C-alpha cells in the first residue's frame, strides 16, 4: 500500500500539514486497513514500514521521532485492558485528531510566545520553523513593534526563502551573511532559532550554522531562543560536537582536481550543547533546561 | 480619634483657568488622563474619611452624574458622598455659614480648597494636630506647607510669605507680593504685638501653599459671627492672628515631601511633569487607581497602558505617558 509514496505526494501542499504530522497521518492510514485487532500481524509490519522509511531517508530526523510517539500512543490505548474494539476505534480516530492537534498547539504558542518580544526589539532570526514564523506573524497581528535581521543560511538557500516570506508580511528586513554574523551582535536585542530536533541532553539538532550562533551569543551575553512544536523529541544523545546520524558525508577530503567538481562537502547538520540555549518554547508550557529529558522520561517510562 | 468627616471646596477656582471651565466643571479636568477629583478622593481614603461633602453649583449636574458613576456610590466604600447645592458663584465664607445653618459638623472636620495631590501620610498630621490641641484649649485650624524648589523665581502666582515660630510653629503673617512680574512694591509691614511672646521669628517665602485644613467645631460658629470674612487665607488667617479673640491659636505644618495645590496652568504643567517623574513615590500611573487603568512602567520614565498601538521606526522620549486604544503613525517624536 506504501507509506514513502504517500509522503512524496505532499509537494505543493505542506505548511498546514507539518512534515512529521503528515508522516503520522500516513502511519494511521496504513494501520487501519489490515485490521488493528491483531498485535503480531500489524505492529511487526508497522515496524518494517518505519525501517523501510529510515532506509529511504537522506537528511531528515523528525520522521523517526514522530513514529515513536505514535507507537507509544498505540500501546497506551489498551493499557486499561478495555474492549478490543472501542480501544481500536479510538486509535484509528486519533490520526485525524493528531493533525487537528497541530492547529490547536499553534493557536496556543502564538499567544504565549509573543510575550518574549518586548517593546521595540531588533531580532536576528536563524533557520525556518513553522512555530517561530507564526510567532512573528501573530505579533504583527497583535500590532507590536519589532525589527528583523535575516541570516544567510546555506542548505538549499534558506536565507533568501526566509527573506521573501518576510516581504509578504510587511516587516523591514536586510540580508546578513553567516560569516559576518559576529559583527551584528550589538545592534541585536535577541537571537531566535527554529530546530529540526531537540536532544535528550537538552541540546539542539539544527542546520548548517547554529552552534556558531549559539557560542557567539554566549560571548555577547545576548539571549538565544529555540521555538518549536512539541513532537520533535528523539531518544538521541549526540555525545560530541561533531557526531550525528548521516547518509552522506561526515567531512570528506578529496584528491587533486582540475575540472572542479568535488568541493562542497561540509557538515550540513550541527549540534550545540545545553548551556547555549537561554530559552525554549513549545505548547507544553514555557520550559527550557532539564524539561526536554523529563518529557522523554515520562513518554518512554525508562 | 476615629470617625472623620470631610468637606471639599469645588466651584472655587473657576475662570482662573481662562479658556476652559465653559461647559464642563473645574475639577473634571484630567491631570494624567484621570480627573482631578479622583486624586483628592484617593487622598481622603488614605487619610481615613468616613463621610464626604462636596460643594457644587455651576455645572453641578455633571458633577452629580460623575459621582453616580464613581467607585464610592457602591456600598463597600469607606465613605459616602453628599453634595451641597448653593446659589451660583459665592465666596467660601458664604458656604461656611450655609453649612453651619444645616449643622452636620461634629468635632474635628476637614476642609480642602482646590485639588491637591500629595504623597504625605496624614496619620502623622492628625496626631500632631491632636497633641497641640491638648496643649491649650483655644486652638483652631491646621495648615500644610512644603519646601519649594530651592528658589521660587518661576513661581509668581503664589508669593505667600510666612512668618513662623521655631518652637510652636504658629503663623504670624501672610503677604502677597507682585515683585518679579511687576516691579512696583517693595515694602511689607508687620504687626509688633507678638514680639516677646514668640522671640524666635522665622520669615520665609520658600514655602508652597497647600490649602488643606484640619478644623475644629469653632470654625463654622466664627464664620457666622464674623460674616465680613470672605476668604480663608488672605483676610481670615491675618484676622485670627491680629487680636480678634485673644488667646486663639492656628497651626502651620512643615513637611519635607511633595505637596502642591493646583491653581494655575503653569503650576499644573510643573505638577504634571513631577508626576511623570518619580517625585510622588506612591502616586504613579502604573499602580492604577481608577480600576479601568492598565498602565505599565517602562524604563526611561515611559508610560504605556494596555492596547497601545504604535507604528514601526518611531522614537519616544523621556517622561511620557500614552493612554489606551491609541494609534500612532510613522515619523513621530
Amino acid at each position: 500500500f506504501n507509506i514513502t509514496e504517500t509522503y512524496l505526494r505532499f509537494l505543493e501542499e505542506d505548511t498546514e500539514m507539518t512534515m512529521p504530522i503528515a508522516a503520522i497521518e500516513a502511519l494511521v492510514t496504513l494501520l487501519r486497513i489490515k485490521t488493528p485487532e491483531t498485535a503480531a500481524e500489524m505492529i511487526n509490519t508497522i515496524k518494517s514500514s518505519t525501517e523501510e522509511l529510515i532506509k529511504s531517508i537522506p537528511n531528515s530526523v523528525s520522521l523517526r521521532a514522530g513514529c515513536d510517539i505514535f507507537m507509544r500512543f498505540v500501546l497506551r490505548n489498551l493499557h486499561l485492558y478495555g474492549d478490543w474494539e472501542n480501544c481500536k476505534q479510538h486509535l484509528i480516530e486519533n490520526g485525524q485528531l493528531f493533525v487537528s492537534r497541530a492547529k490547536k498547539s499553534r493557536n496556543k504558542i502564538a499567544e504565549i510566545g509573543v510575550d518574549f518580544i518586548a517593546d521595540d526589539d531588533i531580532i536576528l532570526v536563524h533557520g525556518y520553523s513553522r512555530a517561530v514564523f507564526s510567532l512573528l506573524n501573530h505579533a504583527a497581528n497583535k500590532f507590536i513593534r519589532f525589527r528583523c535581521v535575516v541570516t544567510e543560511s546555506r542548505p538549499s538557500k534558506q536565507g533568501n526563502q526566509l527573506y521573501t516570506l518576510l516581504e509578504q508580511k510587511g516587516i523591514p528586513v536586510t540580508l546578513i551573511v553567516d560569516s559576518a554574523v559576529g559583527a551584528v551582535i550589538d545592534k541585536v536585542d535577541k537571537v531566535f532559532v527554529g530546530a529540526e530536533g531537540v536532544a535528550e541532553s537538552g541540546g539542539i539538532i539544527n542546520l548548517v550554522g547554529t552552534y556558531s550562533v549559539g557560542v557567539l551569543a554566549h560571548n555577547a551575553r545576548k539571549p538565544f531562543y529555540v521555538v518549536t512544536e512539541s513532537h520533535k523529541f528523539v531518544r538521541m544523545f549526540p555525545l560530541s560536537s561533531d557526531d550525528l546520524p548521516m547518509a552522506g558525508p561526515p567531512l570528506d577530503f578529496t584528491r587533486r582536481t582540475d575540472d572542479l567538481e568535488d568541493a562542497l562537502r561540509g557538515p550540513t547538520i550541527d549540534y550545540t550543547a545545553q548551556e547555549y540555549i537561554t530559552a525554549l518554547i513549545t505548547d507544553l508550557g514555557v520550559l527550557t533546561p532539564s524539561a526536554v529529558s523529563e518529557e522523554l522520561i515520562k513518554m518512554w517510562y525508562d | 480619634e476615629d470617625r472623620l468627616q470631610a468637606v471639599v471646596l469645588t466651584d472655587s477656582y473657576e475662570t482662573r483657568f481662562m479658556p476652559l471651565t465653559a461647559v464642563k466643571p473645574r475639577c473634571l479636568l484630567p491631570l494624567a488622563n484621570v480627573p482631578l477629583i479622583e486624586y483628592t478622593l484617593e487622598f481622603l481614603a488614605k487619610a481615613g474619611v468616613h463621610e464626604v461633602f462636596l460643594i457644587c453649583s455651576s455645572h453641578a449636574n455633571q458633577i452629580n452624574d460623575y459621582i453616580e458613576n464613581s467607585k464610592w456610590n457602591l456600598p463597600w466604600s469607606p465613605f459616602k458622598i453628599t453634595t451641597i447645592m448653593s446659589p451660583e458663584a459665592r465666596c467660601t465664607g458664604d458656604v461656611m455659614r450655609d453649612l453651619d445653618n444645616r449643622g452636620i459638623i461634629t468635632g474635628d472636620f476637614i476642609l480642602v480648597s482646590g485639588d491637591v495631590l500629595t504623597n504625605i501620610d496624614f496619620s502623622k498630621m492628625l496626631e500632631f494636630h491632636k497633641k497641640m490641641h491638648l496643649q491649650d484649649k483655644d486652638h483652631i485650624s491646621t495648615m500644610c506647607l512644603s519646601k519649594a524648589s530651592t528658589y521660587p523665581k518661576t513661581r509668581t502666582i503664589e508669593p505667600a510669605a510666612f512668618v513662623l515660630d521655631k518652637s510652636t510653629s504658629r503663623c504670624i503673617y501672610y503677604q502677597d507680593l507682585p515683585l518679579p512680574s511687576s516691579r512696583e512694591k517693595t515694602s511689607i509691614q508687620i504687626d509688633p504685638e507678638l514680639l516677646d511672646n514668640v522671640d524666635e521669628f522665622v520669615i520665609r517665602n520658600d514655602l508652597i501653599d497647600c490649602r488643606i485644613d484640619i478644623c475644629t467645631s469653632h470654625v463654622p460658629l466664627i464664620f457666622q459671627e464674623n460674616f465680613d470674612y470672605q476668604s480663608l487665607r488672605t483676610d481670615f488667617v491675618k484676622g485670627v492672628i491680629s487680636s480678634d479673640i485673644l488667646g486663639k491659636h492656628i497651626y502651620a505644618y512643615l513637611t519635607d515631601e511633595y505637596a502642591v495645590r493646583v491653581e494655575s496652568w503653569q503650576t499644573y504643567d510643573t505638577i504634571s511633569q513631577d508626576f511623570l517623574g518619580r517625585w510622588c513615590y506612591p502616586l504613579v500611573l502604573d499602580s492604577n487607581i481608577q480600576d479601568d487603568q492598565t498602565y505599565s512602567y517602562e524604563s526611561r520614565h515611559i508610560y504605556k497602558e494596555k492596547d497601545v498601538v504604535l507604528a514601526q521606526s518611531c522614537k519616544i522620549g523621556k517622561c511620557t505617558a500614552i493612554g489606551s486604544g491609541t494609534k500612532i503613525g510613522e515619523g513621530t517624536k
